[PDB]
């Protein structure tokens, strides 16, 4: 019979946001290592092989 | 237990579907319904004009989306209230819509979008 | 705070404890008219003498 | 359509009608039944051999008196047990009995008297 | 101790809570290959010089 507090929800949401950004950064690092930085949706932002000829 | 299992029930979804709405003092995006007959309401279900849910074919009605968990049998609400409330005007919501069988989402979202409700993509 | 109604994930207050007790009368017994006369047998006898 | 306020419920009868029974290493006075599908049992309900309640006309088929509370949807007793039990052999019980509509109380009592169940007058 | 499954007047026991956190594969970010280069503009330029 314990109620939830606003601080608990705040911390949980902030942690989820931070983890989301962390996994997105890991995915983008892997994409950059592949050679082309393609966003998860599929849009191309930087094709290194073509930029550097 | 018997047949190996009893599940006491998933928690009904909370009212976090709001991301932004008009904050007029007496309520701009909120509208007041009356529960129709032995009808159970949860948050995020599309409601027609007469308090009823949208079925297959009648996607154009799409009056509002419910934001309370009404219980039909005792005629009270998720917060202990007498009337179901949905949001029908300009606002931004997570796309956690609850739809009936045979009703597609594209027609429902388009009807709501033409009214002012925008659905932020959710992960 | 026990639980909500038809949901185990919400709560509600208690107050409660409205006891109802039946009413008992004790006027005649409270008068204290009758004198206790314990005995050992199952029946007792008395004598009635009059010289009217 | 909300009338008055809400009744959450009335407490189910406690297993306390038993005043005396032939308590032995096993359940001499009590027998187990496989619960009938979609049937809900309370303490003090008279049952037939198959395990269903005694209806009108079948008073002579009274077999036992239920002493546990079973739930149809949960398919468990209120003690987390799997099968419903009831007193059928010689024993002394309180007069509180739950009979179906149109069931002759006197006929049920006489049928239970033949097997050996007695009913102490309760005030 | 909480309310029972189907009765408001009988008690049951809440043993505890079991959580299922999703698994995240952070390995490339832990390698520490990419060097941070904070920038004050929306785009940056590079010069490529080479000879044969």
């Amino acid at each position: 019979n314990e109620l939830t507090t606003e601080a608990v929800v705040r911390a949980k949401k902030l942690m989820k946001i931070r983890t989301k950004f962390d996994i997105t950064r890991e995915f983008l690092f892997m994409q950059a290592l592949k050679g082309k930085v393609i966003d998860a949706n599929g849009v191309l932002y930087a094709d290194l092989y073509k930029q550097f000829d | 237990a018997y047949q190996g299992f009893t599940k006491l029930g998933e928690r009904e979804p909370l009212n976090d579907i709001i991301l932004w709405e008009e904050i007029t003092p007496t309520g701009h995006s909120r509208k007041e319904y009356a529960p129709v007959a032995s009808t159970e309401y949860r948050v995020g279900e599309v409601l027609k004009a007469d308090g009823s849910k949208v079925a297959a074919g009648q996607e154009a009605q799409a009056d509002s989306v419910c934001i309370v968990n009404f219980y039909a049998d005792l005629q009270l609400s998720y917060h202990g209230q007498l009337k179901v409330v949905g949001i029908y005007r300009d606002a931004e919501l997570k796309d956690l819509l609850k739809l009936e069988s045979g009703v597609d989402a594209a027609a429902v979202k388009s009807a709501l979008k033409a009214k002012g409700i925008d659905f932020v993509p959710t992960g | 705070l026990t639980n909500s109604e038809k949901s185990r994930f919400f709560l509600a207050d208690l107050t409660g404890e409205v006891q109802s007790i039946p009413n008992t009368y004790g006027y005649i017994s409270g008068l204290g008219l009758f004198r206790s006369a314990p005995q050992t047998q199952t029946t007792f006898l008395m004598d009635l003498t009059d010289w009217d």
